[PDB]
């Protein structure tokens, strides 16, 4: 039975990159924010 | 197996991933 | 004769999970807060 | 070519 050759080292395929590599955005990063500047109305007795 | 002389150093070298961490950048204030 | 089909199915490179994009999440407006208290000038 | 069994 001369040389040949079989399944691969590793089995793998995928590569590297997709959802290994460009799993897309993480959790979306957010923060509150005010609103304005009120209470200039000013009223006084 | 097929003799593989060509020693195949590092062929499949690492990966460049270090590349991210989106929370850079500085910011105007208001005044 | 060497006739046995190496396993190369896709990509052989085998790394892991590289990073993913960034997403953004709330972006809350950092405008100016208080309380709306008239009274600012009692003549 | 140089005839052989097939390999892929």
């Amino acid at each position: 039975a001369p040389g040949s050759q079989g399944a691969p080292g590793l089995q793998g395929a995928p590569g590297a990159p997709g959802s290994q590599g460009a799993p897309g955005l993480q959790g979306a990063p957010g923060a509150p924010g005010s609103q304005g500047a009120p209470g200039l109305q000013g009223a006084p007795g | 197996q097929g003799a593989p002389g060509a020693p195949g150093s590092q062929g499949a070298p690492g990966l460049q991933g270090a590349p991210g961490a989106p929370g850079s950048q500085g910011a105007p204030g208001l005044q």
